[PDB]
């Protein structure tokens, strides 16, 4: 093989929305994870099942490079147990992860001078969302009950709203590139890789 | 819709010590709970969101824990700025929301007695055909106290108003005013009018009064 | 971020009043705004909530069908629309910005409206004085301001150079339908007869300012 490419997902351009969180499904290699820890860019990096120094020391299958964008009260949302408007209704990690969650202050990418519409996120949703399951149903929500025929009305809300995003907001309402990295480790004798 | 008690109505303790309120849904809400503290005569103030988040320039000794049904508003130590009412608020349903009825949250003092004074009708009110009879409770602990208007030893009912002060901000004191409102040739049916009071800090009940003539 | 409500309203009973609620500083987009009343004699009351964009509004429960909350699609003014109002409905009405929704918060908050429902109209107060030889080594003195329309009165007392020991009580709601309270003071008894005092009423909605002279009289 070569290299392993981190740098499609970290250094994208435009990241999805939370809502509609990407997942790259990575396969080509085993990259120095022990390199990206210590990066002073990534504030929040937080791992599960796993220490951060040992991923390079493991065996994995698919590594899913999971990537959204939510604002700064919410990262400590994508953590495993926890409830929201992210977590439910979003972007969902199970009790039993097994992996890693990254973030970073992205104002000065993602943030605009009179607000940026574009990153939305999942307002309300009938049940808690399962783990790693993406709605983006762009239905509107009947509240009442009259129908809503796909009408903006009383009790007929468009399940989307977008971020707010401006330089001049609170950095608890700044927003945030988020990379979730699940991989599934082998199950070999604790010879190989354990 | 959902309904939120909390628990106590009324919670007293002294600076530096340890409150706890608790809030409690009808059903099952997640973590879908808000805090709030409301200063008299201001406007609401939100301290935490989420069940056990601390919202933005909130200070470190208001803290929340729970989940589901019930969730616990935690002031580790207590300080004279914390009196006010504080209210809970649930949003699992994301339309609508709905608020607990609120625990006053008081600074503890000792029981006290209140000084009490009695006045008859004035002058010039008495030239309006309206009387009134006031009779002050001064400076006292807890808010609980009964009054009694008695006239010639017969007890009055459904003539009389009560107004209560918020707690004193220097001594945590309550002052109550009872306005007893009959006619004006009521007033001078009878001689004696008495102010009968009874509380905690009372051993006995206490009587202010005057007769209609004196002066 | 700023939250300015419209000035005091006083309306007949099956009016109808509109309250606004002009907003500035941060970018409302993204942050829902709520109306929540608190009676008097009550607590906080949710009342309904309209989205930054176009309408899809919630009512509560009580008020389906008697409230309607609307934009000005400029000035960022949510209004909110109260109709066939009753005594009941008499309470400060507060804007609130919550940001996200759900859970949010109700981060800030107007300054109140105080809507007065009743039939009565603006009426000035009768201020009648309050005295008791007393029984102690303190003396009681005060000013009773009744039957006025609307609230609030304002009483102070010296203009304002006697400040310790005075109790103001909140107003009463007669069946007159007007407001009544009490403004008390306890003194040294032995300083009754050397200095003067008296209690000064304000009552601006009748441009009302009375300053009756609070003496014990031994007759
Ligand atoms: C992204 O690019 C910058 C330089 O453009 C580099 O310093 C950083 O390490 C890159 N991040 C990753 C994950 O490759």
């Amino acid at each position: 093989t070569n290299l392993c490419p981190f740098g499609e997902v970290f250094n994208a351009t435009r990241f999805a929305s939370v809502y509609a969180w990407n997942r790259k499904r990575i396969s080509n290699c085993v990259a120095d994870y022990s390199v990206l820890y210590n990066s002073a860019s990534f504030s929040t990096f937080k791992c599960y099942g796993v220490s951060p120094t040992k991923l390079n020391d493991l065996c994995f299958t698919n590594v899913y490079a999971d990537s959204f964008v939510i604002r700064g009260d919410e990262v400590r949302q994508i953590a495993p147990g926890q409830t929201g408007k992210i977590a439910d209704y979003n972007y969902k990690l199970p009790d039993d992860f097994t992996g890693c969650v990254i973030a970073w202050n992205s104002n000065n990418l993602d943030s605009k001078v009179g607000g940026n519409y574009n990153y939305r996120y999942r307002l309300f949703r009938k049940s808690n969302l399962k783990p790693f399951e993406r709605d983006i149903s762009t239905e509107i929500y009947q509240a009442g009950s009259k129908p809503c025929n796909g009408v903006e009305g009383f009790n007929c809300y468009f399940p989307l709203q977008s971020y707010g995003f401006q330089p001049t907001n609170g950095v608890g309402y700044q927003p945030y590139r988020v990379v979730v990295l699940s991989f599934e480790l082998l199950h070999a004798p604790a010879t190989v890789c354990g | 819709e959902i309904g939120m008690t909390q628990s106590p109505a009324t919670l007293s303790l002294s600076p530096g010590e340890r409150g706890t309120l608790s809030c409690r849904a009808s059903q099952s809400v997640s973590s879908y709970l808000a805090w709030y503290q409301q200063k008299p005569g201001q406007a609401p103030r939100l301290l935490i969101y989420n069940a056990s988040n601390r919202a933005t320039g909130i200070p470190a000794r208001f803290s929340g824990s729970g989940s589901g049904t019930d969730f616990t508003l935690t002031i580790s130590s207590l300080e004279p700025e914390d009196f006010a009412v504080y209210y809970c608020q649930q949003h699992y349903n994301w339309p609508r929301y709905s608020f607990g009825q609120g625990t006053k949250v008081d600074i503890k003092r000792t029981v006290a007695a209140p000084s009490v004074f009695i006045f008859p009708p004035s002058d010039e009110q008495l030239k309006s055909g309206t009387a009134s009879v006031v009779c002050l409770l001064n400076n006292f602990y807890p808010r609980e106290a009964k009054v009694q208007w008695k006239v010639d030893n017969a007890l009055q009912s459904g003539n009389s108003q009560e107004s209560v002060t918020e707690q004193d901000s220097k001594d945590s004191t309550y002052s109550l005013s009872s306005t007893l409102t009959l006619s004006k040739a009521d007033y001078e049916k009878h001689k004696v009018y008495a102010c009968e009071v009874t509380h905690q800090g009372l051993s006995s009940p206490v009587t202010k009064s005057f007769n209609r003539g004196e002066c | 971020v700023q939250l300015v409500q419209s000035g005091p309203e006083v309306k007949k009973p099956g009016a109808s009043v509109k309250v606004s609620c002009k907003a500035s500083g941060d970018t409302f987009i993204n942050s829902f705004f709520h109306w929540v009343r608190q009676a008097p004699g009550q607590g906080l009351e949710w009342m309904g909530i309209i989205n930054p964009s176009g309408v899809s509004t919630t009512y509560a429960q009580k008020f389906q069908g008697r409230v309607t909350m609307t934009r000005d699609t400029s000035t960022t003014t949510f209004y909110m629309e109260l109709s066939s109002l009753r005594s009941a409905d008499t309470a400060v009405y507060y804007c609130a910005r919550e940001n996200g929704g759900n859970s949010g918060d109700f981060d800030y908050w107007g300054q109140g409206a105080l809507v007065t429902v009743s039939s009565a109209s603006t009426k000035g107060p009768s201020v009648f004085p309050l005295a008791p030889s007393t029984s102690g080594g303190t003396a009681a003195l005060g000013c009773l301001v009744k039957d006025y329309f609307p609230e609030p009165v304002t009483v102070s007392w010296n203009s304002g150079a006697l400040t310790s020991g005075v109790h103001t009580f909140p107003a009463v709601l007669q069946s007159s339908g007007l407001y009544s309270l009490s403004s008390v003071v306890t003194v040294p008894s032995s300083s009754l007869g050397t200095q003067t005092y008296i209690c000064n009423v304000n009552h601006k909605p009748s441009n009302t300012k009375v300053d009756k002279r609070v003496e014990p009289k031994s007759c």
